[PDB]
RNA sequence: AGCUUUGCGCAGUGGCAGUAUCGUAGCCAAUGAGGUCUAUCCGAGGCGCGAUUAUUGCUAAUU
């Protein structure tokens, strides 16, 4: 339910902040509490600021203005540097926005291949789901491959797009739903030779009608 | 409560998707933020979907939107303020219908699509 | 062939309709009224779509004749009219007849200017008869149209009863016969609705302001007009806005009463009277009082660029100088006395002549620059 | 063109329901085609449902 | 110093409201309003302030008594369809389900220029009754698609419309025909002949999602969003039990043919299956995620189906009480649910996906996919003659399905 | 695991313009500000008032 700012109610909030540092790093100068700011010099204004002296000691008000300089450039990157996430704290902020809630529920998704051979393919989707917290099975027919997909509706969409545009005999999405409570495991490619321990597997996990439609659909497919 | 005349409302997880979205379409130059630039968005069949609010009193100034989307296929929705609708399409004043126009190759195509799918099984 | 065998048809249905409206009023003052309404704004834009034909056939028919007054006389009823007055005989003292009723003076002059030499040939007898058959039967039709928006008017407290007390039943049944029904109108944005009714009015020899551009039956209503004409446009926008409102609210049958109206013309009237408020009393802000206390200012970036474009220049501090005793010629008739001093003459003491300095360039405002952008 | 054709042929045989039958069946085997969507709007049209 | 406490009143947060800053200030007992003291003068000084500190059971038993013997005669009907030989059983099977691979759409017909929620067949299989958004409730005969007699329906939108089952077959026209519900919770009866509503049933402050009668056709079951259901007796013009159940929004009613047992699925995704002799909940459904959309008792009377938001549409079996099997049907929001109303032929389902399948009640496999329309699919219905298949949708038309 | 888009901050470097920058318990404003062009089209702040070396500070001189 938050509430969002407009462009002007933003420049408003970041110019009254600048001006209320600007005036409390004014006052702690005049108080005494801070010493008054030097000019600021750089390489163009090194005489305009200090001629007088740049004419007696050239390279001593040089090594001055370049000491400056590089303290401006030193304090810049400790600043960045000492507000940067962690390697492993990159990790974890990336390792917790990849895991959606599945306390609401669980989407699950079915898709059907003519032909998964190749090793790479099965890599792909093992590697795919497991970043993705996607759950499921994947069962190998002669033509039959059901692959369930259980996780978040984000990596749902990530893996379906997956298989329709960055993998390529086609792959067919059976049926894309929710359910209550997840019902696989991590990736395990199972290979299934026949049908009726496949469905028997499929069993196990109490989720057969996902091999029934997946054989039904191929044998009116293979009819048409 | 709310009228009952805004039977797709959304509730409040559906809210504040909507409305990141909305904030995110302002941001990309891709939204138009009034009944009147919603209506004309509809007729040129530009828009990917209406938000409207239901707090617009009387409703009825806002009741033909559902009609045009209708019309030329385009989801609706309805939020159940139109001051936080005005605040996320980047305007103090409130809101009550903002249109998400399409523009091609945008970044925001899959969460629109995301958006209109949600809205669209909402109805009923 | 088409046209003319559809006019009859069109006839008919008009008649019957009309004979229905007119059982209507009678009994007013299951077939319900609504429906007879509804069949009513179908027959405008009928209609309509009916008398833009016949006024495009006119125009191609009467061009052989008068080529040059379809320009002249944009208007669909003006140009009818017109050339039904005129007909085949242009220099046939129509100009001071009943023309002056038809167009504006000004126009009429600029027709029967563009008729001196018109180099346009007569008419065939079989033309000149087919002409003023169409043109009777466009003001037939248009008389019918006349009658429809009568009766329109006559019953707009019930189908529009909230748009009604805004502008009027007048302007609500010319709006809704333009817009082709209240639920076209609904459907309609504000800002198309304030262009309702709007004519391309030919602008002869004045400028876009003298002859109102994009004004409509609503720039024209009594609400509207009754402002002063400074304030006509933003008066025009809020009522357009607020009967679009109205009109959205009246199509969907609720408040039914007119409170939305009366609320409606309540803030209109309101707006008005708000931009008709008197100025407040503003304070005189009386001369700053001479000082000769010493005052600081700043250096840097910025004085500096203020003190090399507000400071002596080579080219300016050498036309300062004038040489003596040297009398030279005089170099500009319009204004005696001006000199270029030591510029370009003997004893300036330098062979070269100075350079341009590029700091005094002229410069536009950023406003200005602004402005300029926008016009691209 | 035998869709559009057949189409036409019930649109003159006066069951107009069955050529929006068959003009929907046509856009379900043939998606994103204008020649089948054109036929479909303007029978519609054509039936004076505009 | 007092800078410091100047920078701790900056990062102090006071409320914007005069009337709150008046009230706290009154609580701290330092005076509201000071001499020419603005609201944010007051402000000023608050901040500064912070920064230093028995129808009933006549009806129970005449619906008992109308139940038990139909409940009986089911029995010994399945008893001998057992009998019956298992090949002949088998032939027909087969024979249904090429019947059923062979279904084209029949015709399309636009029922009104709105989405139409519900379309309902009547009893003798010849005329269909269409619900609509725009407030009009449109009566269609079956063998051919034409209007024969509209109504004017409600003001919102229309829910469902159901005809009474004993409509167009033994009671006449002019008695009560159709019941509907639309979106502001009203109810009207509707008679063949007059296009106005016959009664108005009132007492659903809040919207009503469907109405469907008894098999008797003397209760009238509504479903509110009251998270309650209401059953409305004909003979005693007065509604008979609002049971709450239901912890949301209840969306469909579903009736068994016997009469004997209700069961109602509502946006509680879960259901719940009553007893209409005794008023107590004698099955409570439960495995469906989301609002359940749908539900029709199988003619078989020991089969339940339940469509709901899962893209599923799960069976429920009454011998075990249980789920038997859960179809995952469409890609969207599943709505209309519906087996074979003479048996259990085939398994009827309808979602947001624009389209409609087809099961085998027994097995749950998919025969035909009634693949068309351009909108969401949101009621569908069979004809008593069970070769008829209506399928209302968001694309304004209804479509028309036989085997060919 | 990298890459990359948008918005918001925080800094660094650099460029440009001081006829302009702010203030709004003043008013109006997507329920439409404002419209010379393109007007059945455009879509956002406008106005009034106030501050000022046409943003404001320090520092160094003379004083």
């Amino acid at each position: 339910l938050g509430v969002y700012l407009t462009k002007k109610e933003q420049k408003k909030l970041r110019r009254q902040t600048r001006r209320e540092a600007q005036k409390e790093l004014q006052e702690k100068v005049r108080l005494g509490l801070m010493p008054p700011p030097e000019p600021k010099v750089r390489i163009s204004n090194l005489m305009r600021v200090l001629g007088t002296e740049a004419v007696q000691d050239p390279t001593k008000v040089e090594a001055h203005v370049r000491a400056q300089m590089a303290k401006r450039q030193k304090a810049h990157e400790e600043a960045n540097a000492a507000r940067k996430l962690t390697a492993e704290q990159r990790k974890v902020k990336k390792i917790k926005k990849l895991k959606e809630d599945i306390s609401q529920g669980v989407h699950i998704s079915v898709y059907r291949v003519r032909n998964l051979s190749n090793p790479a393919k099965k890599f792909k989707i093992e590697a795919n789901a497991g970043q993705l917290y996607l759950t499921g099975v994947v069962v190998l027919h002669k033509d039959v491959n059901v692959v369930v997909v259980e996780g978040g509706p984000k990596a749902q969409k990530k893996f379906k797009r997956l298989m329709l545009h960055r993998i390529k005999n086609k792959c067919v999405l059976v049926w894309e739903g929710t359910a209550k409570d997840r019902s696989f495991g991590e990736m395990k490619f199972k290979q299934c030779p026949t049908e009726n321990m496949a469905r028997e597997h499929f069993k196990k996990h109490g989720a057969e009608h996902y091999w029934d439609l997946a054989l039904s659909e191929s044998v009116l497919e293979s009819t048409d | 409560d709310v009228n009952p005349k805004a039977y797709p409302l959304a509730d409040a997880h559906l809210t504040k998707k909507l409305l990141d979205l909305v904030q995110q379409s302002c941001n990309y130059k891709q939204l138009r933020k009034g009944a009147n630039e919603a209506t004309k968005t509809l007729n040129r069949g530009i828009s990917e979907f209406i938000v409207m609010a239901a707090d617009a009193e009387p409703l009825e100034i806002i009741l033909h939107l559902p009609l045009l989307c209708e019309d030329k296929n385009v989801p609706y929705v309805f939020v159940r303020s139109k001051q936080a609708l005005g605040r996320a399409c980047g305007v103090s004043r409130p809101v009550i219908a903002c249109s998400v126009t399409i523009k091609e190759g945008s970044q925001l195509k899959q969460q629109i699509q995301s958006i209109q799918q949600s809205i669209e099984r909402l109805l009923v | 062939a088409k046209l003319w065998d559809s006019k009859m048809f069109a006839e008919i249905m008009m008649k019957i309709e009309e004979y229905i409206s007119k059982q209507a009023k009678a009994s007013e003052v299951a077939a319900p009224e609504y429906r007879v309404i509804v069949d009513a704004n179908n027959l405008t834009v009928e209609i309509e779509n009916e008398l833009n034909i016949i006024h495009k056939f006119i125009r191609d028919k009467y061009s052989k004749r008068f080529p040059e007054l379809e320009s002249l006389v944009p208007n669909a009823l003006d140009y009818i009219r017109t050339v039904k007055e005129l007909g085949n005989s242009l220099d046939k003292c129509k100009n001071n007849e009943n023309l002056q009723q038809i167009l504006t003076n000004a126009t009429i002059m600029v027709v029967s200017v563009t008729a001196s030499t018109t180099q346009g040939q007569q008419l065939s007898e079989e033309e000149l008869e087919r002409l003023e058959e169409a043109c009777d039967m466009a003001l037939e039709l248009n008389a019918s149209k006349h009658r429809i928006y009568e009766y329109v008017e006559s019953r707009m407290s019930f189908i529009a009863p909230n748009l009604s007390i805004i502008i009027g039943a007048s302007t609500a049944a010319k709006i809704m016969g333009v817009a082709g029904g209240l639920t076209n109108l609904s459907k309609m944005p504000a800002c198309n609705i304030m262009l309702l009714g709007a004519q391309r009015k030919t602008l002869s020899g004045f400028s876009s302001t003298s002859v109102l551009p994009h004004t409509g039956y609503i720039y024209h209503s009594d609400i509207v007009q009754s402002l002063p004409p400074d304030l006509r446009r933003k008066a025009a926008r809020l009522v357009a806005a607020k009967c679009t409102l109205a009109a959205r609210v009246d199509s969907f049958h609720e408040s039914t009463e007119g409170k939305v109206g009366y609320e409606l013309k309540d803030e209109i009237e309101r707006k008005f009277d708000k931009w008709q408020e008197p100025p407040p009393v503003k304070q005189v802000k009386p001369l700053p009082a001479p000082l000769d206390g010493q005052r600081k200012k700043r250096g840097g970036r910025r004085y500096r660029k203020m003190k090399e474009r507000l400071g002596l220049t080579e080219i300016r501090k050498q036309a300062n100088r004038m040489s003596f005793g040297e009398i030279e010629e005089d170099a500009y008739q319009e204004d005696l006395g001006f000199s270029l001093g030591h510029l370009g003459k003997s004893g300036s003491g330098r062979v070269r002549q100075t350079q341009v300095n590029e700091a005094t360039k002229a410069r536009i405002s950023k406003t200005l620059q602004r402005t300029l952008q926008k016009q691209s | 063109p035998l869709w559009l054709l057949l189409s036409r042929l019930e649109e003159k045989i006066g069951q107009l329901t069955r050529a929006r039958a068959i003009l929907e069946k046509s856009r379900l085997k043939n998606p994103k085609n204008p020649g089948l969507w054109l036929e479909s709007v303007r029978l519609e049209y054509r039936a004076g449902l505009k | 110093a007092e800078f410091e406490r100047r920078k701790r009143a900056r990062q102090i947060n006071v409320s914007t409201d005069d009337s709150e800053v008046k009230a706290c200030l009154r609580a701290l007992g330092e005076p509201i309003t000071l001499f020419g003291e603005g609201p944010a003068e007051r402000r000023e000084r608050l901040r500064n302030i912070l920064s230093v500190v028995n129808s009933l059971k006549v009806a129970r038993l005449w619906i008992a008594n109308y139940s038990l013997p139909r409940a009986m005669k089911r029995l010994e009907e399945a008893r001998l369809h057992k009998e019956i030989p298992e090949t002949t059983r088998t032939s027909q099977m087969q024979e249904l389900h090429k019947s059923l691979r062979s279904l084209n759409n029949f015709c399309s017909q636009i029922g009104d220029d709105r989405p139409i929620s519900y379309c309902h067949f009547s009893p003798n299989s010849k005329m269909l009754a269409t619900a609509c958004w725009s407030g009009l409730c449109k009566l269609w005969s079956v063998p051919d698609c034409n209007l024969l007699h509209t109504l004017r329906g409600h003001n919102t939108n229309v829910g469902a419309i159901v005809f009474h089952p004993k409509s167009t077959v033994s009671l006449d026209p002019k008695d009560v025909n159709l019941a509907s519900c639309a979106a502001d919770g009203s109810v009207k009866l509707w008679s063949l002949d007059s296009d106005e509503p016959v009664a108005d049933i009132e007492g659903h402050t809040v919207r009503v999602a469907r109405v469907m009668w008894h098999p008797s056709g003397r209760f009238l079951g509504t479903t509110c969003y009251d998270r309650s259901w209401r059953l409305w007796d004909l003979e005693a013009q007065e509604e008979i039990l609002h049971q709450e159940g239901h912890s949301m929004g209840v969306y469909d009613i579903a009736f068994h043919q016997d009469g004997s047992l209700a069961g109602t699925g509502g946006l509680d995704a879960f259901g719940r299956v009553w007893d209409l002799r005794t008023g107590r909940c004698i099955m409570f459904l439960e495995g469906h995620l989301k609002e359940i959309y749908g539900i029709n008792f199988s003619p078989n009377g020991y089969h339940i189906a339940t469509g709901s938001g899962d893209n599923t549409c799960k069976v429920w079996d009454l011998r075990q009480r249980r789920c038997v099997y859960t179809i995952p049907a469409h890609q969207n929001l599943v709505t209309g649910v519906k087996f074979e109303p003479i048996h259990g032929n085939f398994l009827l389902t309808g979602a947001y996906d624009n389209t409609a399948k087809i099961w085998t009640h027994p097995g749950w496999s998919p025969l035909k996919t009634l693949a068309g329309h351009e909108g969401k699919v949101m009621g569908l219905d069979i004809s008593s003659d069970g070769q008829l298949i209506a399928t209302c949708s968001y694309d304004r038309t209804f479509k028309l399905w036989m085997a060919e």
